[PDB]
């Protein structure tokens, strides 16, 4: 399925995914189309930040839903 | 109380606490 | 353990903790670093405020994370 990405300057990447994919995969796949490290990458949906252990539909994530990517490098 | 309900930052959409001013995620503030 | 503290007026106080400290216990660390009462400390993570009697555990704040803090 599609899921749009909406970054902080207001463009719009477009991912092809799964239900079972996970944050960490999805993460994968914003690297692959925008050369940003997993490591810089924050997902946010429905106001939350999304954990990289789960899954796309553990947070009920269907087709056609846009995630916000805010760039902030990860805790060592 | 005064603070009133926490906010959906304009740029990223993370759901902020009222008293901060700017996003704790993407640190733009809040109003503009 | 180390842990962010940004203030309001966009100030980074970095802290020695340990995930086990009550958020009692980080205000009383704040309080000796910067010198504010802990009475008049609300911390904010992940856009909650923070209660005085759980542990940065309990909240699942790790290495490096960041609070923020707003006086009274
Ligand atoms: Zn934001």
């Amino acid at each position: 399925m599609q899921i749009f990405v909406k970054t902080l300057t207001g463009k719009t990447i477009t991912l092809e995914v799964e239900p079972s994919d996970t944050i960490e995969n999805v993460k994968a796949k914003i690297q692959d189309k925008e050369g940003i490290p997993p490591d810089q990458q924050r997902l946010i949906f429905a106001g939350k930040q999304l954990e990289d252990g789960r899954t796309l539909s553990d947070y009920n994530i269907q087709k056609e839903s846009t995630l916000h990517l805010v760039l902030r490098l990860r805790g060592g | 109380d005064d603070e009133g309900a926490q906010w959906n930052c304009t740029a990223c959409t993370f759901l902020n606490h009222p008293a901060l001013i700017r996003c704790e995620q993407c640190e733009m503030p809040r109003h503009f």
